[PDB]
């Protein structure tokens, strides 16, 4: 004769103090792409916030402005393979993580919800994904 | 109000399609008003995305109070400098232009 | 004993916790009755969620009905073996009962008018016989069971029903002729608990397992059954075993009667649809027992279809393939994932499969368990029985089809009325003695710690192939008694178990060494009733006594006939007991009740030629 | 004669003090056992192993009893097809991230009390009607029921998703979420607006981020997932 509250912390009383295990999970769970991406846009979106920050950090610590650490790096005069391949870095995570958000804000309309339309969607981010960081990095 | 949940979730799909439409207004638009609008956009799209993230994570109640805690410092710090950035060096839009004619 | 026994007081408890189960214990519950729930399997598992075509209620969606014309097929249908105020009871309830559930939350089908689609099913007539297929199989697509017991746990969250899942009974706590509760085992921690109460009620299913092919989930192994017959108490009918005509091949998976019922039909290796000879009329809307015979004779006649000529096709093909995904989506599922059959363009394999069991723990027909002393009922003090595992007898020798359902929630609801009307919550618990149950405890020790020649597997393996092959469709004298000797045999053989496990918590080596316990007294019982049941009644048919015996030869005018002695036919229900020690059957009778519960309101049929 | 294929399974005994979980190798002929990985566990326990324990009981896929998780993903071992290479040893193990009772066997009461919590049941305002009528729905009505109430509560949804893996003991997971859909599009319920009331809070339905780990998981082919996210829409769009 008890409530789901009662059984709930029934539940977490009697467990936490026993011997039992927890059955194993990360280590022994199978990989798809779409929990491959999900956990990616989470990387980029922390990624992207923690550069956020640090530029913001740097704007109100450094003691010289930005134009001239601009400079600093166009005098090292570096190798277009090595401007290309840093431009490419830094905004392949803006890049996914911009279209899978919009991939995301489509499923909030409960749009893309079969599987395999959330497979297709996620195979035509990761296209746009690689197509405009491409293109974004060679301007 | 009791709605604050849903309330929230609806504000962070508002916020994340807002700064969506600033990539295009920065790129065709570029000024004082993409600038703090972006600052704006992406201290709060940040915010609320490292909470979840914190919500997610992060279990009692202390623990959960000193990192939501220490994530309105990094935020609050995050606007200013921003602002900061905009208002006596050369703002994002103009930043970005510069970086990329590396 | 080492084991610590943990004592409960409650005014009712039930064990089990399908359908009948769940609508006994919070129906008492709701009548204010503190009430316990034991069941060995977490509710929604139960073998009432595998239940697919429907819940016979006359409620007129479909056509005009009358509960008396779905009364006169059922006592057609038992073949007059069934308890006609018990059935009046089961039919005049049913539009309520079913009406309950609706407004429960069950997710019926629905008709053009907004209300409970219906379907036709086997052997179900509109004017008591001779006018025309009935309508009245109430479904949720051919899902029914799986949302009806959905529906009665999510009602049971609303009451102060105690729960107590996964405990499995093992005695009942008799003195003096009456029952004081039940004596269980706690799975998740291994500990011995004592359920006092007022009344007991026993909803533990059938026993199809005792077989080696059965539609029935592998806990239906007759616990209560066993529970009754340890207790020196008789079962009834137990030799009535309904084969289903259509289990899928190999796995032995109910494909629905509703596929017959929306018009798909049954064709053998040369395409004739043959039901169309052994029944003119209902064709395969026959009864289980004439379509389960007719598939059978095909079969060993030489027509069976397959690379081994030993099942038939179950046709839908024809039907149109919406109504096959809206009638009928469970078995389409089923038959692509058990036999790699899409039923839109090829036919489902089937054959008879043990399915249901008639038989059961005698009751009145206001769920009271009764045992019989010198020619008449006594009631046995407080324990009461609903559902497959008791024998109302609302099904006599042969069950309709979507009556079980019905029968569940009807008893069982009945149970928590005739305790309501009876009993007052709160009234003194009853004592036991210090050491009641303690002959339970000292058997599941000695099963804990077998270490024998014959492991449990094989021993239930032994059983199983031994009932499917002496007491099957068809069944005769000398290959009855040989079933009869095996099984004994068998029984002794017990005394030679080996286990491997030697742990109490969720040690299933040793609970499944229970059930095989539970399972003999179940499969004696069964096989030695039939050998000695001398008559072809329902679906038990003897090819050396192909008559059915009853008092008259109603087969011709009655005036003029010596009406013969009740020794001399048999039209009366088997009682069976066992001496446990032994594994020795002792088998009585008592007589069909064939009144009414108002004969100005619903005549009694008289026994009659039976024929689809 | 003979194809022996091999399975690995996770092993726990709370009734010897000091077990430590372990895996267990047992070899199979193929030939001489049924199609699913639950007839090669029930094989294994007749014939080489009767310790060896896990909840069954329907052997059809409806009654749920035997979720666990075989070759990576969690499903019901009654009609999870046994993978005939036989270089490939299949790895059983419980649900995951759940306590574990035995063996394969899951402590799923908390997952229990979740659903009982959501009050999954017919509720109306006037309800001293009930036991009269039949309440009437449209044929339209009822077809919206499709897709949430074939739900078997077996669990392999919930304990597929990783929210409920770190926020199980405040998050209702994609089961019991979907069934408090269940009821609140039942156009005979008369609390909507109280169900998604209760949902009022960080945790109950907002800890799903959409990984759609439900939805690949579940062995009844429906969509927990596309259920939370129409949840979440009633939530944003309702009146008080
Ligand atoms: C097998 C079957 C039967 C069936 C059907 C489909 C299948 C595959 N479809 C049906 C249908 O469409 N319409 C209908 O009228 N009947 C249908 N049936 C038959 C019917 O489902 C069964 O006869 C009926 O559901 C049985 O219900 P009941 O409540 O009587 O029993 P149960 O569901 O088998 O549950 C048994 C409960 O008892 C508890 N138990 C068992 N042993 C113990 C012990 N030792 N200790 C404690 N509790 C015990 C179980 O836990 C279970 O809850
Ligand atoms: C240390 C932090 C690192 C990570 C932090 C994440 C920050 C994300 C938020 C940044 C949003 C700002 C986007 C603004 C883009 C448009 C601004 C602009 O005007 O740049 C111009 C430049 C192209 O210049 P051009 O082709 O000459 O034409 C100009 C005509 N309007 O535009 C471009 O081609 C460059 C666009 C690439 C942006 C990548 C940003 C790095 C991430
Ligand atoms: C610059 C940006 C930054 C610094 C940023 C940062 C973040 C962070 C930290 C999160 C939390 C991730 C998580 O909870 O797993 C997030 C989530 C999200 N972002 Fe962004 N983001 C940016 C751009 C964008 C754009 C252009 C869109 C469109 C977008 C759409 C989303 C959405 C829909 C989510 C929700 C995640 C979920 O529901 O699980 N973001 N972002
Ligand atoms: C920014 C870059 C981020 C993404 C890149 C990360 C790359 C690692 C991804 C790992 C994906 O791993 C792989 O996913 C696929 C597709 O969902 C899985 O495939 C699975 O689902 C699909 C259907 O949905 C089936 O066709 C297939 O038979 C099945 O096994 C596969 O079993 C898994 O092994
Ligand atoms: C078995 C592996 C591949 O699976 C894992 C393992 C660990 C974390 C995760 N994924 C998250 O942790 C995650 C990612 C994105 C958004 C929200 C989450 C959340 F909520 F916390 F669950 C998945
Ligand atoms: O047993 C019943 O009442 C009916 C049954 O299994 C079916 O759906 O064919
Ligand atoms: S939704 Fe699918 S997986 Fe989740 S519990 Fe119900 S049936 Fe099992
Ligand atoms: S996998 Fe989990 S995060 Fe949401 S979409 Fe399914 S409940
Ligand atoms: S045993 Fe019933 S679902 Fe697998
Ligand atoms: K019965
Ligand atoms: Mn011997």
């Amino acid at each position: 004769a008890t409530t789901a509250k009662e059984e709930m912390a029934r539940f977490w009383e009697k467990n936490t103090k026993s011997s039992r295990p927890l059955s194993p999970h990360i280590s022994i769970y199978k990989w798809s792409l779409p929990m491959a991406m999900s956990i990616t846009h989470r990387g980029t979106g922390v990624a992207l916030s923690l550069g956020v920050s640090l530029f913001s950090l740097a704007a109100l610590l450094l003691p010289e402005q930005f134009p001239h650490y601009v400079a600093v790096v166009k005098s090292l005069s570096l190798s277009p393979a090595l401007i290309y391949s840093a431009k490419f870095a830094l905004v392949f995570p803006l890049s996914y993580h911009t279209w899978n958000g919009i991939r995301h804000l489509v499923w909030d309309m409960g749009k893309g919800f079969k599987l395999s339309q959330v497979e297709q969607s996620g195979v035509v981010v990761l296209i746009l994904t690689l197509l405009s960081s491409a293109a974004i990095a060679a301007m | 109000s009791s709605k604050a949940a849903s309330l929230h979730w609806t504000s962070e799909r508002a916020v994340s399609a807002l700064l969506l439409g600033l990539l295009p207004a920065a790129y065709l638009y570029p000024g004082p008003a993409v600038d703090y609008s972006l600052a704006a956009a992406l201290t709060l799209h940040g915010h609320w995305g490292l909470g979840q993230v914190i919500t997610d994570y992060v279990h009692g109640d202390t623990p959960i109070k000193v990192a939501n805690t220490g994530l309105y410092v990094l935020s609050a710090i995050t606007f200013t400098g921003l602002c900061y950035f905009n208002y006596y060096d050369v703002g994002i839009c103009k930043a970005v232009a510069m970086l990329w004619s590396i | 004993t080492q084991y610590p026994v943990v004592d409960h007081e409650f005014d009712a408890v039930v064990v089990g916790a399908g359908g009948a189960g769940l609508r006994a214990a919070f129906g008492l519950s709701e009548a204010g009755f503190n009430t316990a729930c034991v069941t060995k399997l977490f509710p929604t598992r139960s073998h009432t969620v595998a239940a697919q075509g429907g819940i016979n209620a006359a409620l007129g969606n479909m056509e005009d009905d009358n509960w008396r014309w779905h009364f006169y097929d059922t006592v057609k249908g038992s073949d007059w073996l069934g308890d006609q105020d018990a059935i009046h009871y089961m039919t005049e309830q049913a539009p309520a009962a079913v009406i309950e559930l609706e407004n429960y939350g069950m997710p019926f089908s629905r008709t053009e008018e907004g209300k409970i689609y219906q379907r036709a099913f086997g052997g179900q007539s509109l004017q008591f016989g001779k006018g025309g297929q009935a309508h009245r199989c109430c479904c949720v697509a051919d899902r029914t069971g799986h949302s009806l017991l959905h529906t009665l746990y999510g009602r049971s969250l609303r009451y102060d029903t105690s729960y107590f899942v996964e405990y499995f009974a093992l005695d009942l706590l008799m003195e003096n002729g009456e029952c004081r509760g039940v004596i269980a085992l706690c799975i998740e921690d291994g500990t011995i608990h004592r359920f006092r109460a007022k009344n007991t009620v026993i909803a533990t299913g059938g026993y199809g397992r005792t077989y080696f092919s059965c539609t029935s989930a592998h806990t239906s192994t007759g616990d209560g059954t066993a529970m009754v017959t340890r207790a020196g108490l008789p079962c009834q009918d137990l030799e009535f075993v309904q084969f289903h005509p259509t289990g899928i091949y190999g796995a032995g998976c109910l494909i629905t009667e509703g596929c017959r019922g929306e018009g798909g039909i049954l064709i053998n290796s040369q395409g004739e649809r043959f039901m169309e000879r052994y029944a003119p009329v209902a064709k395969d809307l026959a009864s289980r027992d004439v379509v389960s015979r007719s598939m059978t004779i095909e079969i060993r006649e030489g027509r069976g279809c397959g690379p081994e000529k030993d099942h038939v096709y179950l046709q839908l093909h024809h039907l149109p393939p919406q109504q096959l995904a809206t009638r009928l989506p469970g078995i389409s599922e089923t038959a692509m994932i058990f036999a790699g059959v899409d039923v839109t363009k090829e036919p489902i394999p089937v054959l008879p499969t043990v399915h249901y069991n008639m038989g059961g723990i005698p009751t009145n027909y206001k769920g009271q368990v009764i045992t019989h002393v010198n020619g008449e009922d006594k009631v046995v003090p407080g324990l009461y029985a609903c559902g497959e595992a008791a024998s109302a007898s609302v099904h006599g020798a042969n069950r309709l089809g979507a009556n079980s359902l019905l029968d569940l929630v009807v008893f069982g609801r009945a149970c928590a009325l005739t305790i309501a009307e009876t009993c007052k919550p709160g009234e003194p618990v009853p004592s036991i003695k210090p050491n009641a149950g303690e002959e339970s405890v000292a058997n599941l020790d000695k099963l804990r710690f077998a270490d024998g020649t014959i492991r449990t597997s094989e021993a239930r393996l032994n059983m199983q192939k031994t009932m499917q092959s002496h007491a099957a469709v068809f069944r005769t004298g000398s290959i009855l008694q040989e079933g009869c000797e095996k099984l004994s045999q068998i029984y002794r053989d017990l005394a030679h178990l080996k286990t491997f496990d030697r742990g109490i918590v969720w040690n299933t080596d040793l609970v499944e060494t229970l059930e095989l316990q539970n399972l003999m007294l179940c499969a004696l019982q069964t096989i030695y009733g039939a050998e000695a049941r001398k008559e072809s009644r329902g679906a038990h048919a003897r090819e050396d006594y192909k008559l059915r015996i009853d008092e008259f030869d109603y087969s011709k005018p009655l005036q003029g006939q010596q009406k013969r002695p009740f020794e001399e036919h048999w039209r009366k229900h088997t009682l069976s007991y066992v001496d446990v020690k032994s594994g020795k059957v002792t088998l009585k009778y008592r007589p069909v009740i064939d009144r009414t519960l108002n004969e100005e309101d619903c005549s009694s049929v008289p026994p009659a030629i039976r024929s689809y | 004669t003979s194809r022996i294929k091999k399975f690995s399974i996770y092993r726990w005994d709370p009734d010897k003090p000091g077990d430590k979980p372990r895996m267990q190798t047992y070899e199979v002929d193929l030939n001489k056992c049924g199609p699913m990985v639950l007839d090669a566990l029930i094989k294994i326990k007749n014939e080489l192993d009767s310790t060896l324990t896990f909840r069954r009981s329907c052997r059809e896929g409806i009654c749920g009893s035997c979720a666990m998780n075989i070759a990576g993903g969690n499903t019901l071992a009654c009609t999870k097809k046994i993978d005939p290479d036989l270089s490939k040893t299949t790895k059983i193990y419980p649900l995951p991230h759940m306590y574990v009772v035995k063996d394969l066997v899951p402590d799923l009461s908390n997952f229990y009390a979740q659903y009982k919590s959501i009050e999954p049941y017919l509720k109306k305002k006037d309800e001293s009607k009930q036991g009269k009528e039949q309440y009437l729905q449209s044929i339209e009505d009822r077809q919206k029921l499709d897709g949430l109430y074939e739900c078997i509560l077996c669990a392999c949804c919930s304990t597929s998703c990783p929210s409920y893996w770190w926020n199980g003991d405040k998050y209702l997971g994609p089961a019991v979420l979907m069934q408090a859909y269940r009821w609140m599009i039942d156009s005979r319920d008369d609390y909507t607006e109280e169900r998604l009331a209760q949902l009022q809070d960080p945790f109950s339905l907002y800890r799903c981020h959409t990984i759609m780990n439900c939805t690949r998981t579940c062995p009844k082919g429906l969509n927990p997932g596309k259920a939370i996210a129409e949840i979440k829409k009633m939530m944003a769009t309702y009146k008080e």
